[PDB]
């Protein structure tokens, strides 16, 4: 009772996570020409990410 | 970026040259600089413009 390896695993398949990731200086450069300077105005579209394999 | 020239290798009877360089595709502006990650002590990438 309380074994830490396991005998099995379960998976949902659908839908899948994608955890993806970029460095912080990309992040903040683009957090000060965000404001800073030419807006960039994100919009609505901003929620919409493809992906390629 | 610089093409290191690795070892030799035989062929048709010649002695010739191996070179590694990344892909044409990988080094045509700066921030394609950042497109290139190195492993650190503990196991995992950073990308180089961190």
């Amino acid at each position: 009772n309380g074994q830490a390896n396991a005998m099995a695993t379960v998976q949902q398949l659908d839908p899948i996570y994608v955890d993806v990731t970029q460095p912080s200086t990309a992040l903040l450069r683009l957090r000060r020409e965000l404001a800073s300077g030419q807006l960039e105005r994100a919009g609505d579209n901003a929620a919409k990410v493809s992906l390629k394999l | 970026w610089g093409s290191s020239y690795v070892n030799d290798f035989i062929d048709r009877g010649r002695v010739k040259r191996v070179y590694l360089q990344g892909r044409p595709d990988a080094r045509m502006n700066p921030d394609d600089l950042s497109k290139w990650y190195v492993r650190n002590d503990k196991g995992e990438m950073v990308p180089f413009n961190a």
